[PDB]
RNA sequence: AGAACUGGCGAUGCGGGAUGAACCGAACGUAGAGUUAAGGUGCCGGAAUACACGCUCAUCAGACACCACAAAAGGUGUUAGUUCAUCUAGACAGCCGGACGGUGGCCAUGGAAGUCGGAAUCCGCUAAGGAGUGUGUAACAACUCACCGGCCGAAUGAACUA
RNA sequence: GCAGUCAAGCGUUCAUAGCGACAUUGCUUUUUGAUUCUUCGAUGUCGGCUCUUCCUAUCAUACCGAAGCAGAAUUCGGUAA
């Protein structure tokens, strides 16, 4: 797409470390990011969150990025999310209608921001999980979109400029 | 859609002539670098040319006096234009960059 | 309350602010009664001069007092009120910005009266020989009338140019005090007409006011000169 | 419920009276 | 109007604050601007909150003690005039002259038959429309303040009445004068038009 | 996060004709005629043939849906109002003092006058808005019937009578004196 | 019962297919495009027949639909999109004239720095002058 | 008030912040041209009435720090989000509607017997009909509800959080 | 000084007609303290008089709510300078 929204960067690496029969074992976090600036950062924050490491103990092997595999079209992304507001972070599973992973980020940001309290310092999320169109449960925007694929309903929905013409 | 609107935009002052007998008033000659399209000049004329009066540098009189021209008529017709100034410009500022 | 315990109304009103000299010798009424009743035979106002005071005895009425019934004394101011010349119909129109006069319709005869219109009203008392009133411009009532036709197409509440003929008795002075008096009454077209009939001739107090009727008096107070807080406030 | 509105109406704000009862 | 000497502007259903931004800037440009149809401008938001703001300003205009200003302006032309003074730098001589260059008249002032014009998306319709906490015309604000207003709408009603007559006969005569193209025409020439611009 | 919206249609009865130009609708029937102006954001409540009156909307939000419900209610009231009428039956109650009620319809500005309400020397009167008609079928002096086509106006006039007689200063329980809505309002008629 | 009602009206709706759309502000430019696939109310996929009309997904509402519609049905892909413009036609023709459109009409005007072309311009009024005269009759 | 560790003011201009010793940018010979910081782009007022979206309608609100206030309590059916349950096998608002039999159940006490206190809790038949939900009398003494059915049709309510 | 929340409790019975502790959050700047910023080449003291303008936390009047308002004196409270 044009001027990102957060392509997920599949960052991989190691650790890589010391003269001991240990070594840390092989990891992944695929993190949504804008390129390498973000790439680094997330990895250190993941390494803080779950793992423990260090900066130095986490070694990055490689990077491979993100465009559109499947259709622009029409997941309605199930997102596992955390929002920081008037104390620390509270858990969320938000399943919202989207075009795509580029979009998902913006639509969630706008939702943390507006609705939930969000401001600067945050981060992000935990996972995004695709779903089948009929399955989608919570609920307002999407319920209409699910119905549209159905169709008929696309003949519905067809509404927005509608009051304007004359014909 | 539009018309003009847009900022691009450089120009030159060719020279500002503060001239009477006591009869005549004041003229300013402007030559914008390539700009206005022949068309963009002609359907229009009255495009207001605003140069900021800033510090360049060392101490120029850095004032909250933003200057606005207008194109009176072309003289040059594809290029050069006549302008007049009305206000007060900063000090012998012919030369200076034209601009929005 | 920081002070006074023990706090009293403030002596002397702010509405009768400024306590200053009147613009004019003669009072000027800012608004008038509404057009409820008969046509401009009904002039909204009349003028006079204060003669003094007298007292009268009358048959009262207020049944609630025991003191009610028989004759009882009541105070009177006498004002000498001569027949007044309605000279002309001035037409003021309502618009936005304010009224501006279209016309004044003149009678044939104001003659000494226009000399009095010249007195302070122009200025200089027989000073150097004239002052002038321009004569009825070789029968150009048509000018005045076409201008009358203009007033009927809208609406001041139709108004009249008046003077008091002072020469009558008490005043050593001869000079007339010119006045703007509003005309009120019925429908507008008949209103212009009645006003028109009236200018042709003088008008008495008998035409304007009935006896006993409720009249608002406007006049200008006695003048002290320059005074301190104690008498003033 | 009934008692809440009685107290509120008597001395509270109108907006303050409604919602909890609901 | 968008030139150097016109300058006549249509107040109908325009936004008060928006009209005043461009008006100030053009007076700073050095034009003499006549703002027309003053009662018909609208400033968005519910009337009650709008009147509460003005009411305090009236309450302010109750004092100082002294006489000689401050002021609260009753009427739609006057409200708009106040709006310019705030919009323009009131401190300076330049600013002051720009203020002298405004005239605001209610209804229409003495005939400007030449059309009053809408400004680039200044109008409240689109500029409400999600929407409309209410929207308040200047004529609606000022009936509550007092009357230079009462005479101005009275004239508006008479002006609109007189002009509305004119416009019907004007338009009739224009389509009539006009049916030029109800096509004639073709005459090789139309091909020339299609080309002529075309190339 | 919603909405977007769609059309709802109600058939217009044969006893009713409606005619619509702009945002203002005339609803007409045998009891008489009713005019109101429905204007609202991005709403139409349109007639698809003299057959159905339909309501449709480009747009929806919480606010819109609440409005559409009011619009749908109002219209149903107008339609029923022209054929059926609306009527309020009201009863005078007076514990001490005779209440003298008449309507000065024919000779004057349309109003209901109540005299000697609570011994009041001063007559209390309020107008009638719209073509609604009041008949007071005295008996002893209990029963008031107020009938009209326009539901709004009928409700207001009946309500006006109730508010005039109200005495806020004394206890209501103690002073029963007034006129109260005895009904709401109403059925149709063979007549 | 001749004629019916009236109902204050009418009908523009088509966020789906068939509905021609007019550009907002963006690319290094501006073009024409139609809605192939509907995601949701906000996001729609918009494409056009040939050249560089590349298909974009955007949140639409800043992007306005134009008065024109063409005849097809919902669910589209590249092969279907090509067939539709070809079948429909007259849509480009409407696109030239005037309905938020005016694009060709403006194109004709835009190209006009010459010697010869200006003369032509004068000629069109010289022709107007004689039709005005022709209206006058004498 | 009185220490520590450090920068500034004092002795440091200029640009930003309405003004304003120590806040931000910035350390300044002169002069010019260019381009930037901080911070800003409806008007005053450079410079956008910018672009994608979402909430808000109180004039909240145009605010880093600041004589910038606003709390406990926070309602809350405002909006949103979450967690647990109920729904096309038909929830839900309202309106409508039904109840035989083992059998008025042991303890204790003046006295509990559906319903003062204190047990187990099976079953008939079976749309369905609990050893019972509240309203009772000294105690007994009805009537409703449970549980069950219909008219309507699509979501639903409770807890926390911002 | 005044207010808000909570409501133990009392009011025959009844939290809330009224009264209302413990606790607890506020607000004001008009008592008192605290300070040492300002003035020691000088700010006239308390109090009172009189003249003005104001404030709202309203004692009365207006309009209203509740009552343990039968009337009726009343009590509490809202709006309101």
């Amino acid at each position: 797409m044009g001027a990102f929204r957060f392509h997920q960067y599949q960052v991989v690496g190691r650790g890589l470390p010391t003269p001991t029969d240990e070594h840390p074992k092989i990891y992944r976090m695929k993190l949504w990011a804008t390129n390498e600036v973000r790439a680094k950062s997330k990895f250190w924050y993941f390494l803080r969150k779950l793992k423990k490491v260090k900066k130095s103990n986490g070694q990055i092997l490689a990077i491979n990025e993100i465009f559109e595999k499947n259709p622009t079209t029409i997941k309605n992304y199930g997102i596992w999310l955390r929002y920081q507001s008037r104390t620390g972070y509270h858990n969320m599973y938000k399943e919202y209608r989207d075009t795509t992973l580029n979009g998902a980020v913006e639509q969630m940001y706008t939702e943390m921001a507006s609705r939930h309290r969000v401001r600067f310092p945050c981060i992000q999320i935990i996972k995004t999980a695709t779903v089948h169109f009929k399955l989608c449960k919570r609920d307002n925007t999407k319920q209409f979109h699910k119905s549209d694929i159905k169709f008929p309903l696309v003949y519905r929905k067809v509404r927005p400029p509608t009051r304007k013409l004359k014909t | 859609m539009a018309e003009s609107h847009r900022l691009y935009v450089k120009g030159k002052h060719l020279s500002y002539q503060r001239s009477k007998r006591v009869n005549n008033p004041n003229v300013s000659l402007i030559k914008i670098e390539g700009v206005a399209t022949p068309q963009d000049a002609q359907f229009y004329l009255g495009k207001r040319i605003a140069y900021v009066y800033r510090a360049s540098k060392e101490v120029r009189g850095s004032k909250i006096r933003v200057m606005w021209g207008k194109v009176t008529r072309t003289h040059g017709n594809s290029g050069v234009v006549r302008a007049t100034f009305r206000n007060n410009l900063p000090a012998k500022t012919f030369g200076a960059s034209v601009r929005i | 309350m920081s002070h006074r315990k023990y706090e009293a109304p403030r002596h002397g009103h702010l509405g009768f602010l400024p306590r200053k000299r009147a613009a004019s010798i003669r009072a000027r009424v800012k608004a008038f009664p509404k057009d409820d009743r008969s046509k401009p035979v009904a002039l909204t106002s009349f003028l006079g001069y204060k003669a003094g005071m007298t007292t009268i005895v009358r048959d009262l009425d207020r049944p609630g007092s025991k003191f009610h019934k028989r004759e009882v004394v009541e105070a009177v101011t006498v004002v000498d009120t001569p027949p007044v010349v309605v000279v002309g119909v001035v037409g003021y129109v309502e618009t936005p910005r304010g009224l501006r006069s279209l016309t004044t319709v003149w009678a044939e005869h104001l003659s000494d009266e226009v000399k009095r219109r010249f007195y302070k009203n122009w200025y200089k008392s027989k000073k150097k020989a004239f002052t002038k009133y321009s004569a009825k411009y070789a029968q150009d009532g048509a000018g005045i009338e076409r201008e009358l036709a203009r007033i009927k197409k809208y609406a001041s509440v139709v108004r009249v140019l008046v003077h008091t003929q002072i020469r009558k008795t008490p005043l050593a002075q001869k000079k007339a005090h010119l006045a703007e008096i509003q005309l009120n009454g019925g429908s507008i077209s008949e209103k212009v007409d009645w006003a028109r009939e009236h200018f042709e001739k003088t008008v008495a107090v008998d035409s304007v006011f009935e006896q006993n009727e409720m009249i608002d008096a406007i006049a200008v107070t006695k003048g002290h000169g320059f005074e301190g807080v104690t008498h003033r406030w | 419920k009934f008692r809440r509105n009685h107290k509120h109406a008597l001395h509270g704000t109108a907006k303050a009276l409604a919602a909890a009862k609901k | 109007m968008s030139v150097e000497p016109v300058v006549v502007i249509d107040g109908k259903g325009h936004l008060v604050g928006r009209l005043a931004s461009v008006v100030a800037k053009q007076l700073l440009n050095g034009q003499k601007i006549v703002v027309v149809r003053a009662e018909e401008l609208n400033i968005s938001g519910e009337f009650f909150r709008n009147k509460l703001k003005y009411h305090d300003f009236l309450r302010k205009a109750t004092a100082f003690n002294k006489t000689r200003g401050p002021f609260h302006f009753r009427a739609p032309s006057r409200i708009f005039y106040k709006a310019l003074r705030g919009m323009v730098s009131h401190k300076t001589a330049r600013g002051k002259a720009a203020l002298e260059r405004l005239k605001v008249f209610e209804g229409i002032p003495p005939p400007y038959d030449k059309k009053k014009r809408v400004v680039v998306p200044q109008a409240l319709r689109v500029l409400r429309l999600k929407p409309g906490r209410k929207y308040t015309t200047l004529g609606k604000l000022s009936t509550s303040v007092g009357w230079k207003y009462e005479d101005v709408v009275a004239k508006l009603e008479a002006k609109r009445k007189v002009s509305s007559a004119e416009y019907y006969a004007k338009k009739r005569a224009f389509t009539k004068k006009v049916a030029s193209a109800n096509a004639t025409a073709a005459e090789s020439d139309v091909a020339k038009q299609l080309a002529a611009l075309g190339y | 996060m919603k909405y977007i919206q769609t059309e709802q249609q109600i058939e217009v009865p044969e006893g009713v004709t409606v005619s619509i130009k702009s945002r203002i609708v005339k609803v007409v029937g045998p009891r008489g005629t009713l005019t109101k102006n429905l204007k609202h954001i991005d709403v139409t409540f349109t007639k698809v043939n003299n057959q159905l009156i339909k309501v449709a909307v480009h747009n929806g939000g919480r606010k819109h849906v609440a409005a559409l419900r009011t619009v749908k209610s109002l219209v149903d009231n107008m339609i029923t109002g022209v054929t059926k009428g609306y009527k309020y039956k009201m009863r005078y109650v007076y514990a001490h003092f005779p209440i003298n009620v008449n309507i000065v319809e024919k000779d004057g500005a349309k109003f209901i006058e109540v005299r000697n309400f609570l011994g009041d020397k001063k007559i209390r009167n309020v107008p009638v808005r719209d073509g609604v008609t009041i008949e007071f079928s005295t008996n002893v002096k209990d029963e008031i019937v107020l009938s009209g086509n326009s539901v709004e106006d009928v409700s207001q006039n009946a309500a006006d009578l109730q508010q005039i007689c109200r005495v806020r200063n004394k206890d209501i329980r103690k002073f029963l004196d007034g006129i109260y809505v005895s009904h709401k309002g109403f059925i149709t008629e063979d007549l | 019962m001749s004629t019916d009602s009236i109902v204050k009206a009418s009908n523009w709706r088509l966020v789906e297919v068939g509905r021609v759309v007019l550009i907002k502000k963006g690319q290094s430019a501006g073009k024409l495009a139609a809605i192939v696939e509907i995601i949701d109310q906000k996001k729609v996929l918009i494409d056009g027949p040939k050249a560089g009309v590349p298909r974009q997904a955007i949140n639409l509402g800043q992007v306005v639909l134009t008065p024109l519609t063409f005849a097809l049905p919902r669910g589209a892909r590249t092969a279907t999109v090509s067939k539709k413009w070809a079948a429909a036609a007259v849509c480009e023709k409407w696109a030239a004239s005037s309905w938020a459109k005016k694009i060709a009409q403006r194109e004709r005007r835009a190209a006009l720095t010459d010697f010869e072309r200006f003369q032509v311009m004068v000629l069109r009024k010289q022709k107007r002058y004689t039709v005005k005269k022709a209206l006058a009759k004498a």
